[PDB]
């Protein structure tokens, strides 16, 4: 956490429901809809994990 | 902290259609039915004036 590694997506599918669809989610975070309405969704800027 | 207002609903509500209800939403895929979880919620929440 003190030195992550950097990413971001490159108009890659956003399938984004697979957060709540995978067995191994065990921590979330929102400021919106749930997972599978950021299936519903796309922006300019995709800063990444 | 006594002033509530509703942050989530099952749909829009139309112009004077005054709504009471307490129902808890499901926005994630557990069905919750009566309790809070994993994007499900209590509709009513409170200014912090």
């Amino acid at each position: 956490v003190y030195a992550w590694n950097r990413k971001r997506i490159s108009n890659c599918v956003a399938d984004y429901s697979v957060l709540y669809n995978s067995a191994s989610f065990s921590t979330f975070k929102c400021y919106g809809v749930s997972p599978t309405k950021l299936n519903d969704l796309c922006f300019t800027n995709v800063y990444a994990d | 902290y006594n002033y509530r207002y509703r942050l989530f609903r099952k749909s829009n509500l139309k112009p004077f259609e005054r709504d009471i209800s307490t129902e808890i939403y499901q926005a994630g895929s557990k069905p919750c039915n009566g309790v809070e979880g994993f994007n499900c919620y209590f509709p009513l929440q409170s200014y912090g004036f």
